[PDB]
């Protein structure tokens, strides 16, 4: 599976891209498909989401309206395109397909990643611990995330993710919903909590889990993330 | 000549004829046993609240 | 009142309902025939003139798309997978002709067995029959040269082919315990002669016509 | 002459066969069940109807997280339902429109479905390209399929119409054991909870226990009249209940070698489709031709309650492996999960 | 007027059993959109029927002296046009059946039965939103000099559906006794003959004596209203005859 994006680069503000990513040797086509953002030395930010065979899309209720995605299936390439793009615009645009039926994985595979330079009270805000943490290899280690609103619901499933940016490296799925682990990720990791509270236990740490950690809500839209542990040696 | 396949047919019915057979009452008193031993935790029996039942 | 993961559950679960709502309505306008009849019946030379386990042969003609069921390598009980083909369209039994006198037990009196047992069948009481009458050039100089009575000793007739034929055709008609629901349709034909298909497009037209009044109510 | 001598030995192991059964009954099951209660009329409601198959329903089989659900019908379809919200999670469109069986691998990866081109296939439901594909595709049988089951991820056994089951191996695809010794054309299979043993019942009136690690028919049921079409395995492991075509349900038992009750009613003139078993086991639940499932209380043989709910000829039937539920599948295409 | 409110009793528990049967327990044909509308516009029909009998059995006896809406007879008139044109469409529909088979089983387009359903719904609102602005029963008064005109067109409009349907069931008599080989003939042909009687002898009499004899007869109120009972009595019978001819004989 690989989806490679393409674009990207400078632009004047108040100008126009059409920011695309070309799927390639996957299903394409039942799979919902969303962006999500960062800044070059922030955490994550939601972008957009479409879902398979284009019957939905929500927006950021940053932009909203303004943003605009599309979605072809015969050649197997998601667009966004962007209009008038501002001051905030400057960041790092990733390309993350999930799958929504009973048992699935959201948010597991993800883009190669684009850079563009140019020059809220309902929703629920993911805050973590710290923003770096010194942890030698070999033993155990605990990375807490927090939210505002309980994040079981009364279906039972808790909507919390946790990836992991290696620096350098596009994201990953570590965690989905809370207590699942994805696959191609070894067993080592765990985590557990009751509504709001929430911790990522890491045990026995090696050279690969250096990276920055992320926590993401999924009860409604926008998709809210932390700020993002560091962890270096 | 199907002398093969009936003497085939022969040492199977010997070799099946010679196993232990139980006594039915022991072996009836294990189904008394599982399925009082396992009533409790048996949602078709008995009607589960609906709080409980996944299904409405 | 449910989460967007549910909510896109229900969205994947409706394009999955219009996935197989077209393709129903796609797979209810093909013409299924079951083709029966014993192996030597010349069923081989009629597949490459409408053209292990079950075997499928598609064709179409006329803007009607053929579906026909070669399930005589099912060298099995006939009555499970049997029951697994009502709701077919036409039934296509094949007789070769020139087995009446040669051996397997005489061939026509296991195809009457054959025909009886599937125009008495539970699941076949509605169903049109488009039996045909296989390799009649070789019933030609068949009976020049031997006569049908020893296949059929209580027949007294002409013995030349036309009237044996006839006789032996309505030996065939004469095995529905019901002939007003069932309606079997008969032809002759060689493996030289072309133009079989369209003896089949009648009778299926024939049972589409019926059909098509069971649609509209009538 | 000495294939006749021989068949006549056949005739008095036979004979050694049904007296030391019958030396070792003393007692009908109803005549020590008699001092138990029956559960009485109970209900159980259509508390889901999953509709989008179109053509008959022949299989299903349950997940075990018991939320899942697959099933496989005439129309080339295999489809996996989230039997809670109703929804359909995949859609398998088949090579054979004619499929007889269907299961649900215990692990949840597979997905397995064989009928009248005499192969059982297997599904990859977790796939990392995310459409289901065909995994392996077990071709060895003359006659058609009528039921495989899966072991583990990698063993499956196989009914099937030209008198034998196979036990398979599916990554080299190579049937490791073949089960023979059936008369004619088996139309059944249900695994021990243990995995070590299964039942298959046939045309010839006989349900033989196999054993599946060295693969010789260690038993031997001969209790019907007719085809038996369906068969059901107890879940303490000791016992198993099969289904035939003469309207009769028996309740035999493997390490007794006999039968224990007949679950029959004189107002049933047609045959069962299928049975399955209770979380307890005390619910036996068999299908019919009637187009209604009946209950059966099953150290008592009554008639507890009756499943109506269908238009046509109740195929299939299955209960949860936490005994939450029961689906019953039918010819009118429409699975309806009871609770 | 004291045997339409028995009739009505039939009329109502079998127009609307059918809205009970086909939108919610059963599986929609093509036939069974036209049935389902067809039994809808029966049922909106004896509905306005029987509360202009109730108007009428409560002034003979109460004298409340309560006068129904001229709103109500223009939505009336829609629900009888509009089931006597699904009538002349389910026997245009029989007849392209059996009439081109292979056009009828493959290339038929999927909502076509929905769209001409709902366009001649639009059409028999059209014509009777017409009639009730231009003869007084919409825009409260209306002139009585333009309403003859409307009324023709709506009488030429029902004989051309009476000849779309004696000509589409000619043309499905005649191709079927021409050729057929495997159809139940007497049932068929007692069928066709006993919709064209039920068109030609219950739906067809109130509309002509409503639209073209009133106007051309010219004889006054004493027949006027004995030919108003009858005629209406018969419309009744006709909506009865529609619940128990178009899925009762069949299903
Ligand atoms: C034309 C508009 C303005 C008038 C509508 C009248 C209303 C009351 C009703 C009466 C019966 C109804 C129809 C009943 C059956 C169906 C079949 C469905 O698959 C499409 C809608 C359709 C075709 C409905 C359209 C609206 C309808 C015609």
């Amino acid at each position: 599976v690989q989806l490679v994006e393409s674009g990207g680069g400078l632009v004047q503000p108040g100008g126009s891209r059409k920011l695309s990513c070309s799927a390639s040797g996957f299903a394409f086509s039942s799979f919902g498909m969303h962006w999500v953002r960062q800044a070059p030395e922030k955490g994550l930010e939601w972008v957009a989401y479409i879902s398979s065979g284009s019957g939905t899309i929500y927006y950021a209720d940053t932009v909203k309206g303004r943003f605009t995605i599309s979605r072809d299936d015969p050649k197997n390439t998601l667009f966004l395109q962007m209009t008038s793009l501002r001051s905030e615009d400057t960041a790092m645009y990733y390309c993350v397909r999930s799958i929504y039926y009973y048992g699935s994985s959201p948010f597991d595979f993800w883009g190669q990643g684009t850079t563009l330079t140019v020059s809220g009270s309902a929703d629920i805000v993911m805050t973590q611990a710290t923003s770096s943490v010194p942890v030698t290899p070999g033993e155990s280690v605990s990375i807490s995330c927090r939210s505002s609103k309980s994040l079981l619901h009364s279906n039972g499933n808790t909507y919390l993710y946790w990836f992991l940016q290696r620096p350098g490296q596009s994201p990953q799925l570590l965690i989905y919903r809370m207590s699942n682990l994805a696959s191609g990720v070894p067993d080592r990791f765990s985590g557990s909590g009751s509504g709001t509270a929430f911790t990522l236990t890491i045990s026995r740490l090696e050279a690969e889990d250096v990276g920055v950690y992320y926590c993401m809500q999924h009860l409604e839209y926008p998709l809210t993330f932390g700020a993002g542990t560091k962890l270096e040696l | 000549a199907s002398i093969a396949q009936a003497r085939k047919l022969v040492e199977q019915l010997k070799m099946e004829a010679n196993i232990d057979r139980i006594k039915v009452s022991k072996a009836a008193a294990d189904l008394m046993a599982y399925c009082e031993a396992h009533a409790k935790e048996d949602p078709l029996l008995t009607p589960v609240p609906a709080s409980e039942n996944p299904f409405r | 009142t449910l989460s967007a993961e549910d909510k896109a559950a229900v969205e994947r679960s409706k394009m999955i309902d219009r996935n197989l709502r077209e393709d129903g309505e796609k797979a209810a306008r093909e013409v299924k025939l079951l083709l029966l009849g014993a192996g030597e019946s010349g069923k081989s030379t009629i597949v490459k003139q409408m053209k292990t386990g079950i075997v499928e042969t598609h064709f179409t003609f006329k803007d009607l798309h053929f579906k026909m069921f070669d399930v005589g390598g099912q060298r099995s009980e006939r009555k499970k997978w049997i029951h697994c083909f009502e709701g077919v369209t036409a039934i296509i039994f094949c007789v070769a002709l020139s087995d009446y006198d040669l051996v397997l037990m005489n061939r026509m009196h296991e195809s009457m067995k054959l025909f009886d047992s599937i125009c008495n069948n539970k699941w076949f009481t509605d169903t049109s029959i488009i039996l045909f009458l296989n390799k009649k050039d070789l019933f030609e100089e068949k009976i020049k040269k031997s006569p049908l009575t020893i296949c059929y000793p209580e027949y007294a007739g002409s013995n030349t082919y036309e009237e044996a034929a006839a006789y032996i055709q309505c030996q065939f008609e004469d095995l529905n315990k019901r002939k007003d629901t069932k309606e079997i349709y008969t032809h002759f034909t060689c493996a030289t002669d072309t133009k079989n298909v369209q003896f089949v497009f009648d009778a299926v037209t024939d049972v589409i016509i019926k059909n098509n009044l069971k649609d509209c109510g009538l | 002459s000495e294939l006749d001598q021989l068949r006549q030995e056949a005739e008095q192991l036979k004979n050694q066969i049904r007296d030391a059964r019958k030396a070792c009954a003393d007692a009908t099951l109803s005549q020590i069940t008699n001092n138990i209660d029956p559960v009485g009329r109970i209900q159980m409601r259509t508390r889901r109807t999953l509709r989008g198959h179109l053509a008959k329903i022949y299989a299903m089989h349950w997940g075990t997280d018991s939320r899942l659900l697959v099933s496989a019908s005439q129309d080339g379809k295999l489809i996996i339902w989230d039997s809670y919200t109703t929804n359909k999670v995949h859609a398998i469109p088949l090579r054979s429109s004619w499929v007889m069986t269907c299961a649900y691998a215990p692990s949840g990866n597979y997905v397995a479905c064989g009928g009248l081109d005499n192969i059982c296939s297997i599904y990859n439901l977790k796939t990392r390209e995310g459409n289901v594909r065909v995994s392996r595709e077990l071709a060895g049988h003359t006659g058609y399929l009528s039921c495989c089951r899966f072991l583990d991820d990698n063993q499956i056994v196989t009914s099937s119409g030209d008198t034998t089951c196979a036990l398979w191996d599916i990554e080299t695809g190579q049937q490791t054991t073949t089960f023979t010794g059936h008369t004619g054309d088996v139309m059944s299979l249900s695994l021990a909870p243990d995995t070590r043993l299964f039942v298959s019942g046939a045309c010839d009136a006989s349900a033989k226990l196999w054993d599946v690690r060295e693969g010789m028919c260690r038993q031997t049921f001969t209790g019907h009249e007719s085809d038996i079409n369906a068969i059901c395995f107890f879940p303490n492991g000791n016992a198993f209940a099969t289904g035939s075509d003469d309207a009769t349900c028996r309740l035999f038992d493997l390490r007794a070698d006999q039968e224990l009750m007949t679950y029959s009613h004189d107002n049933i003139i047609c045959g069962i489709t299928s049975v399955s078993f209770s979380k307890s086991g005390r619910l036996l639940l068999a299908g019919y031709d009637d187009f209604n499932c009946n209950v059966w209380d099953a150290l008592k043989a009554d008639r507890a309650g009756v499943l109506a709910g269908h238009d046509n000829r109740v195929s299939c039937l299955g209960v949860t492996d936490d005994g939450m539920a029961v689906a019953t599948g039918s010819w009118d295409s429409f699975l309806k999960i009871w609770n | 007027v004291f045997l339409i409110l028995f009739i009505a009793l039939v009329g109502l528990v079998g127009n609307g059993f059918v809205l009970w049967l086909l939108g919610f327990r059963m599986r929609r044909n093509a036939f069974s959109v036209y049935v389902l509308s067809l039994a809808g516009a029966d049922f909106l029909f004896l509905c306005f029927q029987i509360i202009n009998c109730l108007v009428y059995l409560s002034n003979f006896f109460c004298s409340i002296s309560i006068n129904f809406p001229s709103f109500f007879t223009t939505v009336m008139t829609c629900a009888y046009l509009a089931g006597l044109s699904m009538l002349s469409t389910v026997s245009t529909e029989r007849c392209l059946s059996v009439l081109w088979p292979i056009w009828y089983r493959c290339r038929r387009p999927r909502h076509l039965s929905a769209v001409v359903c709902v366009l001649l719904w639009a059409l028999s609102l059209l014509l009777s939103i017409l009639e009730g602005k231009f003869c007084g029963f919409l825009f409260s008064d209306g002139d009585s000099g333009w309403c003859q005109t409307f009324d023709f067109i709506t009488a030429a409009w029902l004989i051309f559906l009476f000849m779309v349907l004696c000509g589409s069931s000619l043309a499905l008599l005649v191709r079927i006794l021409c050729g057929s080989r495997g159809l139940p003939l007497t049932r068929l042909y007692l069928t066709i003959l006993l919709t064209v009687l039920v068109f030609l002898l219950c739906g067809l009499p109130f509309g002509i004596q409503w639209f073209l004899i009133l106007w051309i007869w010219k004889d006054s109120d004493v027949l006027f209203c004995h030919i108003h009972p009858v005629s209406v009595v018969l419309s009744s019978l006709n909506s009865s005859a529609n619940p128990i001819i178009y899925f009762f004989v069949g299903s």
